[PDB]
DNA sequence: CCCCCCGGCCCCCCCGGC
């Protein structure tokens, strides 16, 4: 902890103010309007991993209280003990007692509340209601099915969407400016494509790419660097493999698949995912083709998830695609 | 009574070749440059991120992490800077909440002057959760905020064989490193070096055959090479190891038996196939090897049409999936052969 | 006294009589045992895997491996339950069967094996090289029955403590063994003895035991009915000699195990009658078989291979039977209550046959 | 063993100081500088703040070359501090960028040495300077009387309400089995000034507090004979115990009135 | 700003029985009891946010008046309610001597009684019987089946049903008139539609929309309350072509951030209650959804698995 | 020096969808 430059990029670039959170304009604007007018309700932030829920709530707490927010808010998470006993004593006294420093209201942040037991959630029901005059509750979640209906009924819900392309591009530009790095346009497109709307993945991949360059100052990150560091198939490889499977014979298709996979040690699962993505845009005459493709490829992916023989799995992928595409003729 | 303690070098000189030739530094890793270069750059960048190593067995994940720790901290400071937990240790939610968290919260051990002068000594410790895929989902979730809150003084390394077993939040929090399979095109140099240092004499292509039989596992190849060397030394004939001996030691079915099985399948008679398979299972051949050899023979044969290959690929996939669940080999092999015979 | 199957067991590598190539390979392994890797012996049941493992241990350490003692070890679970494990130990090696504790077998790997591996060899066990031995052998019998958690726990123990312990795991099939464990072991195939070798062994036993054989054809018949199982062959030879006044004639009938007779009766019942009442009756037979320590997998295998031997069934029926057998074998491997899967298999076979 | 070296002639003093507030907090950051040791710690519920100060005059010898911060778990520190005896000198020793703190228990007469090492923890917390406040009421009373009153009223309820008005201080509790009210008045005894009840009231005060926190705060009565209580309507209640050189302060947030 | 506006759910919480909407017969019976007295042991059950706790508190107040402080013992899930508490605190309260108006009795309120352990419920049995002459018990719960039969035998049953859209509209309009909220008819219709019979949710959504956008119309209302995902899942499962179902899955659920586990659980729940489809077809769909859920729980939560599940469901109906 | 009180490990039994 000598300096912030020793931290991983995922933690070094954590937003500190609500203005540094990108891709959630609606939620940020609404929460800022609520806070400015002094009408903050009980909040629920539901979203997928790496969307900016924890960062957003921390920034909101820092804005409401300031630099010493950590001593004014009760933050609990899965790493801590959050049983019914903790709800009955710690949270209850925190909600029923005044602030030590200032004379404002009190904030309780239950991050990863989906990991809380049902008994604790039930106990929190009356805690939220009785002390609503001076206490506010924030619940952060990735899975809504783990939250009891009673708890959901007491909170106003905000959905964090997958990060749009523009926000990721702006954050990448900021990171490049800070790190004195050069990124190619195709490299940026590939980086955004493989992120799936997760900023942590983008930051980790960019940090890995910087370490790959021999001279990070005078060198630029190209699509080749991104593909090599992550060990992911290139679009050309996927196109060639699919074309060989769809138009060539069994021997040629098998040879092409093995040659493409051995040149860079590609993983079969990545090729399957890329081919599925490519085929999702195909206009097929018969629904049987789509049904067979989806079912057989899902079965192959499930089998791969448990190991098995790689060569047999690749042959199964080839055969499944070939048989499924035979329904497009009659 | 008591025995005088052995030296480290002497002890290592009598260990199995897999342990004897384990990589000692990051430069000894053979075919993981895409990640080894990134890990090596951190010795000067001093910003090591949270790592998630995943890949097939025998690719060099544990060796890579051990070498990285040794290079970062050195022989003396490594012990106080590393906390290793594997499948042989209790790793429940309680352990994560108390032991792992307490270690993460602890201040980094004070480096000595010698360590600071000879090693980078990064200002953080490392927690290595080997075989992390065996941990429950709740325990994994308990690590999410511990990873981020105390990242200033602690870094996490999760090593697994099945990446899907790691909950999405942990995978997102970790920078992912995929270890590629070690084949005859990227691992021949290491096996050749090991053979040369062991004075193992083999014919041309023997090492390539060993690596092809290993199917991505360098540990298996090294063990097979050691077995072949032991056999050759016991014979004491001074001749070179041959590919047939390697195949016999690896359990590969002779090609003649494979041709007999293929002919029986071609005949199509159920009773003859059943009798031949009953006789075949008496030799102890592993079903997985037989299925792999049948796949190699059929898929790469030009004397079969497209529909036959399409059906046989799915049949082989189903048989392999069923065998992967720990099923009776006799019944599965008989079913596969009968189904192929009726194609 | 001691059964002939046990009285004439070889106690050395030079006393072996079948699969000479395997004997040569084992002798090559024993020439320089200091760097011996972990071993996994796989092959058909009743072929002599344990005998060859004991012979290898005797060659490495000496006859003292055959001086065996039995002790009891206590274990405590997370629920405070107390479990007892019977440990067979010798001055040079330790034999364990963790599957005796079922789902708790992991603890045996976590505590007992860890404790043994974290202890170096200090006793002066002088070897043939003139220097004392440095590792103790551990034999994990029925390794195929270990749960995946125990196998995962075994992974790092074999690597970190390879200098103090060397593991020898004996199994009948490698399918249940996870790939990481198979990667850490040297795999040794143990083919079943040929009929001629079985006949030679049986003739030697007959000569030593003063048994009057009308002809040598009886030994061939016994060997052929054993399907390569030498233990079964020897025990059947003993059984056939105690029912004919220690004199075997060419008309002496082959004695089958009682459970085999019950399974054949069940097969005939299934073939003759295909009805719900027949299934209800067969459920009683299945429960009766399962209540007398007859494994479900063995029952399924024997039923499948007895149904396939019926001469009145056509090819389609046999194909359906084998497919259903494969499916329900997978179900048994992935299930807990075996009677459910067995009843389902019998119902499907009845439906297909009718 | 150069950077920080502080000697307590009697090891009972530091053990008593730790005993006073070990049940209120677990993780504490002790900052040692040329002028002594200062620490603050907020409890898990963020209801109570403990501030300890020990000056250089409470040490037989004290040398702190540069400011240092030591994060410690009070449970382990208390466990270590119950090893030494009351007749041994206690030396706290720390080095540059320390990772552990050394406790030396010395018995010169028996020439006996005991060394313990406690691993430090990386605690991220800032020294929250407590701005001086003009309190509405300020009183001082013997520690034993306050401890007895708190213990007595804690049985009858989980909350204790304190009223300060003209020349009277009232402690009230109301629960299920009954209620209780203790009334005390200012008084001074020239013969025994240690039992005097002193009060200075600017505005009347009425504040309710949790009994569990008061029961933990009264545990500091073993460090001083008198306790000072400063109360205000718009500030946390301050309970101060004065040591020979430093002090121990408890800032307790009153319960919301509703 | 360090100030908080009081939520309308608390600012406008009914204080008398006449201000509660829905369950007219039950509320009338409660008023009749409050008038005559002799309150019996009762258990009030219903779905969340319909006015059970409010009704209990209003009845207790209307019955006890100025004695509410001493004559009411209220316990909920946030308070300790073990066997020891029942045997010591509740017993002491029941045995306490309190002079009340001629036809009044002490009240013990046990909110969320469904979370109590069986031991405490068993212990309460004789306490209720031996002190019924001075004390009466009112339980409030969501799942009445979790109350042991011996306790149900000693208490009257009051089951509360969903509030009709008319009652929700009435209360929302009253609050709007008492708050000078500018609204449009479509906005109130959307609020009622998303509320799904929950008054608390409706009021919270109205307050959030007013504080965030000001004008309560359909557009602003839908910017605060998102479209219920169960209805989107039902549309996905009822689609004719596989392409339409896959489009619904990709555009409305997957790209919006909904997790695969949530999607599969909602699909199972919706399929279980799809009366339009025959029971056997629903059973096959449930088997397929269960297979997909088991695959997801093992770690493979990919979009391909959901697409395969949809393809199998469509194949079942073909 | 010895008795009473009352908080703190250990232990054992019962749920687990909605
Ligand atoms: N909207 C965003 N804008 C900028 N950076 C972001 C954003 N969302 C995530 N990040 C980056 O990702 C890191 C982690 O963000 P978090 O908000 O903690 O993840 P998350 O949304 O909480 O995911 P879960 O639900 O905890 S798994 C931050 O420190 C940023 O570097
Ligand atoms: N990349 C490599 N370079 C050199 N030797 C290797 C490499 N990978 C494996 N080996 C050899 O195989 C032995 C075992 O390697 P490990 O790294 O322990 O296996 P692994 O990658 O951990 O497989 P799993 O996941 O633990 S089953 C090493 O001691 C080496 O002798
Ligand atoms: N029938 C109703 N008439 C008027 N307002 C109501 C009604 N039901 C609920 N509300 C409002 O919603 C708030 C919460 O209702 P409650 O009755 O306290 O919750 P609930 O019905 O007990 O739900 P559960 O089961 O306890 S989670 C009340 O304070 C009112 O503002
Ligand atoms: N080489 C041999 N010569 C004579 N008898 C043998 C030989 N190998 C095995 N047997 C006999 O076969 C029987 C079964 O062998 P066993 O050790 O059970 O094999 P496995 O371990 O494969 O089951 C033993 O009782 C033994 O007497
Ligand atoms: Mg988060
Ligand atoms: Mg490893
Ligand atoms: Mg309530």
């Amino acid at each position: 902890k000598r300096s912030k430059e020793n931290l991983p990029w995922v933690e070094k670039y954590r937003p500190e103010t609500l203005d540094e959170v990108y891709g959630q304009n609606e939620v940020i604007t609404t929460v800022r309007k609520f806070v400015d007018e002094g009408k903050l309700p009980h909040l629920l932030f539901y979203g997928p991993p790496g969307t900016g829920k924890t960062s957003t709530i921390v920034a909101l707490a820092r804005e409401i209280y300031g630099k010493n927010y950590s001593n004014m808010v009760l933050e609990l998470n899965a790493s801590d003990d959050r049983g019914i006993d903790v709800v009955r004593n710690q949270i209850k006294d925190f909600a029923s007692t005044r602030q030590i420093f200032s004379k404002g209201f009190k904030l309780i942040i239950l991050d990863e509340a989906d990991a809380m037991t049902n008994a604790a959630q039930n106990a929190l029901r009356r805690v939220i209601e009785r002390y609503t005059k001076n206490t506010r509750f924030c619940v952060l979640a990735n899975y809504a099915h783990k939250l009891t209906p009673a708890l959901l009924s007491r909170c106003t819900r905000f959905r964090f969407q997958p990060l749009p392309q523009e926000a990721i591009e702006r954050r990448i530009a900021n990171v490049l400016v800070h790190e004195k790095l050069k990124l190619s346009p195709n490299a940026e497109k590939a980086l955004i494509e493989l992120s799936n709307g997760d900023m942590r993945r983008v930051l980790n991949v960019l940090q890995s790419c910087k370490a790959t360059l021999d001279n990070p100052d005078e060198d630029e990150i190209s699509d080749d660097v991104i593909y090599e560091c992550c060990g992911a198939p290139r679009p050309s490889d996927l196109k060639a493999v699919l074309k060989s499977i769809l138009e060539d014979d069994w021997g040629t298709a098998h040879y092409t698949l093995n040659k493409v996979r051995s040149a860079k040690g590609l993983a079969l699962i990545d090729l399957i995912e890329g081919i599925v993505k490519i085929l999702e845009d195909y206009e097929l005459q018969n629904e049987e083709t789509r049904v067979h493709l989806l079912t057989k490829l899902a079965d192959i992916e499930y089998s791969i998830s448990k190991g098995g023989n790689d060569q047999i799995q690749g042959s199964a992928v080839i055969g499944a695609i070939k048989a499924s595409f035979e329904n497009e003729t009659v | 009574r008591k025995i005088s303690k052995l030296a480290a070098e002497q002890s290592l000189a009598q260990q199995p070749w897999v342990e004897k030739y384990r990589p000692k530094n990051l430069d000894e890793v053979t075919a993981q440059d895409h990640a080894v270069t990134v890990l090596k750059k951190t010795l000067k960048s001093a910003n090591l991120p949270h790592m998630l190593f995943y890949g097939p067995p025998g690719t060099g994940k544990t060796s890579t992490i051990l070498a990285l720790t040794k290079e970062l901290y050195g022989p003396d400071l490594m012990k106080s800077r590393i906390l290793e937990l594997n499948a042989s240790d209790e790793r429940g939610i309680s352990i994560v909440r108390e032991k792992v968290k307490n270690f993460a919260r602890l201040t980094v051990s004070k480096p000595s002057k010698h360590d600071l002068e000879n090693y980078p000594c990064p200002p953080y410790k490392i927690i290595i959760l080997d075989e992390a895929d065996s941990m429950t989902a709740d325990a994994q979730s308990a690590l999410r905020r511990t990873m981020e809150t105390y990242s200033g003084v602690t870094r996490f390394c999760l090593i697994c064989n099945y990446v899907t077993r790691i909950i999405d939040p942990l995978a997102s929090r970790c920078s992912k490193f995929r270890f590629k399979a070690l084949d005859a095109s990227n691992a021949i140099d290491r096996l050749r070096f090991i053979s040369e240092q062991e004075n193992v004499k083999c014919d041309d292509g023997v090492l390539e055959r060993i690596l092809d039989i290993s199917a991505g596992d360098l540990r298996r190849g090294i063990t097979l090479l050691q077995s072949a060397s032991k056999g050759a030394q016991y014979l004491g004939d001074g001749k070179n190891i041959t590919s047939t001996q390697v195949e016999e030691l690896a359990g590969v079915v002779p090609h003649d038996i494979l041709i007999e099985i293929v002919e029986k399948v071609k005949s199509g008679d159920f009773d003859e196939i059943k009798k031949y398979v009953n006789t075949f299972m008496k030799s102890g051949w592993s079903a997985a090897s037989v299925v792999n050899q049948l796949h190699e023979y059929y898929i790469t044969n030009d004397n079969f049409d497209t529909n036959f290959k399409n059906q046989i690929s799915w049949l082989l996939f189903t048989t392999d999936s069923r065998l992967n669940n720990g099923t009776n080999e006799h019944i599965q092999l008989l079913n596969l052969l009968v189904k192929i015979s009726q194609l | 006294m001691s059964l002939w199957v046990d009285k004439y067991r070889p106690k050395s590598l030079n006393a072996l009589s079948h699969n000479e190539e395997l004997t040569n390979f084992l002798k090559s392994l024993s020439d320089q045992p200091r760097d011996l890797p972990h071993l996994l012996l796989y092959g058909p049941n009743g072929t002599g895997k344990k005998t060859r493992c004991m012979a290898l241990l005797e060659s490495i350490f000496g006859p003292g491996v055959y001086r065996l003692k039995i002790d009891v070890r206590q274990f405590v679970t997370a629920s405070n339950r107390k479990l007892e494990l019977n440990v067979v130990s010798s001055p040079y090696h330790l034999e364990i069967t963790p599957s005796d504790m079922g789902n708790n077998d992991r603890i045996v790997i976590q505590e007992l094996l860890k404790e043994v591996a974290q202890m170096e060899q200090v006793d002066f066990q002088d070897s043939k090289d003139g220097l004392a031995h440095r590792y103790k052998c551990v034999i994990i019998n029925e390794a195929n029955s270990l749960t995946k958690d125990a196998q995962a726990a075994l992974r790092r123990t074999m690597e970190k403590y390879s200098k103090n312990i060397r593991l020898i795991m004996v199994c009948d099939s490698m399918s249940p063994i996870i790939a990481p464990i198979k990667s850490r072991c040297l795999l040794i195939r143990c083919p079943a003895p040929s009929d001629s070798e079985i006949s030679t062994i049986l003739s030697d036993v007959v000569t030593n035991e003063r048994i009057q054989l009308e002809t040598k054809d009886i030994l061939k018949r016994i060997a052929q009915a054993s399907n390569g199982n030498l233990r079964v062959s020897l025990l059947m030879l003993e059984s056939m000699a105690l029912n004919n006044e220690l004199a075997l004639k060419s008309s002496s009938p082959i004695i089958k195990p009682d459970w085999i007779i019950v399974i054949h009766k069940l097969t005939r019942k299934i073939v003759k009658e295909r009805s719900v009442n027949s299934l209800i009756e067969c459920r009683a037979v299945l429960y009766d078989l399962l209540a007398h320590c007859i494994p479900a997998n063995i029952i399924l295998k024997e039923l499948t291979f007895s149904l396939l031997d019926v001469e009145t069934l056509n090819t389609t029926n046999k194909s359906s039977i084998i497919e259903y057998s494969s499916v329900f074998d997978e179900r048994l491997s992935l299930g807990n209550k075996a009677i459910f899967h067995l009843e389902g298999f019998i119902a499907k076979v009845m439906c297909c046959l009718d | 063993a150069s950077m920080l070296e502080a000697k307590f002639e009697e090891a009972s003093l530091f053990k008593r100081i730790i005993d006073g507030f070990k049940d209120c907090v677990q993780l504490v950051n002790f900052q040692c500088k040329e002028d002594g040791i200062i620490a603050q710690a907020v409890d898990d519920s963020r209801v109570l703040l403990v501030s300890l100060e020990i000056g250089v005059e409470a040490f037989q010898e004290y040398r702190c070359d540069h400011p240092v911060t030591l994060g410690m778990d009070l449970t382990s520190l208390s466990k270590i501090l119950r090893c030494g005896n009351n007749t041994d000198t206690l030396t706290l020793i720390a080095d540059n960028t320390p990772d552990s703190i050394i406790l030396l228990f010395e018995d010169t007469k028996k020439d006996r040495i005991a060394e313990y090492s406690l691993k430090l923890m990386d605690i991220d917390a800032d020294f929250l300077k407590i701005e001086e406040l003009q309190y509405d009421s300020t009183l001082s009373l013997p520690s034993s009387e306050f401890s007895k009153i708190v213990r007595d009223l804690s049985q009858l309820s989980d909350s204790i309400n304190i009223m300060i008005t003209k020349e009277t201080i009232k402690f009230v509790a109301d629960g299920d089995i009954g209620s209780g009210s203790v009334i005390i008045k200012p008084f001074v005894d020239m013969e025994h000034p240690e039992t005097s009840i002193k009060l200075e009231m600017d505005q009347p005060v009425d504040l309710t507090f949790g009994a569990k926190y008061l029961l933990d705060i009264i545990k500091g009565s073993s460090l001083s004979d008198r306790v000072g209580i400063r109360l205000s309507s718009e500030a946390p209640a301050l309970f101060q115990f004065d040591l020979k050189s430093g002090f121990l302060q408890f800032f307790l947030a009153p319960k919301f009135n509703d | 700003t360090l100030s908080l506006q009081l939520p309308w759910v608390e600012k406008y919480r009914p204080q008398v029985l006449s201000d509660i909407v829905g369950n007219k017969e039950t509320i009338d019976r409660l008023q009749q009891i409050a008038k005559d007295g002799n309150m019996p042991h009762m258990i009030i059950s219903g779905m969340p946010g319909i006015g059970k706790t409010t009704s209990v508190h209003c009845l207790a107040h209307e019955l006890l008046g100025r004695s509410y402080a001493d004559g009411v013992l209220e316990l909920n899930a946030s308070d300790d309610r073990g066997i020891d508490v029942v045997r010591n605190q509740i017993k002491h309260f029941a045995q306490k001597k309190l002079h009340l108006p001629p036809g009044k009795h002490k009240i013990v309120i046990l909110d969320e009684a469904d979370s109590m352990t069986a031991g405490a419920q068993q212990a309460l049995r004789r306490t209720m019987e031996l002190y019924s002459n001075s004390t009466r018990f009112a339980f409030a719960c969501n799942q009445s089946n979790k109350i042991i039969e011996p306790l149900q035998s000693r208490c009257a049953i009051l089951r509360y049903s969903k509030l009709s859209d008319e009652d929700v509209l009435k209360r929302l309009l009253q609050i709007i008139k008492l708050e000078d909220v500018k609204y449009t008819n479509d906005g109130l219709e959307a609020i009622i539609f998303t509320a799904e019979g929950d008054m608390r949710q409706a009021i919270n959504n109205l307050q959030s929309t007013v504080a965030g956008h000001g004008l309560v119309n359909a557009d602003n209302v839908f910017k605060i309350v998102d479209s219920p995902h169960p209805l989107i899942v039902k549309k996905m499962l009822l689609a004719s072509n596989l392409e339409d179902s896959i489009q619904i899955l990709r555009t409305d659920l997957w790209k919006k951030g909904y997790s695969s586990i949530d999607i599969v659980t909602t699909s199972f729940r919706v399929t279980k209650n799809l009366a339009q489809v025959k029971e056997s077809v629903r059973l096959e769909m449930i088997k397929e959804i269960g297979l997909t859920h088991m695959r997801i729980l093992e770690g493979v939560g990919t979009y391909l698995q959901l697409a395969s599940m949809l393809a199998k469901i469509h194949k079942l109906n073909n």
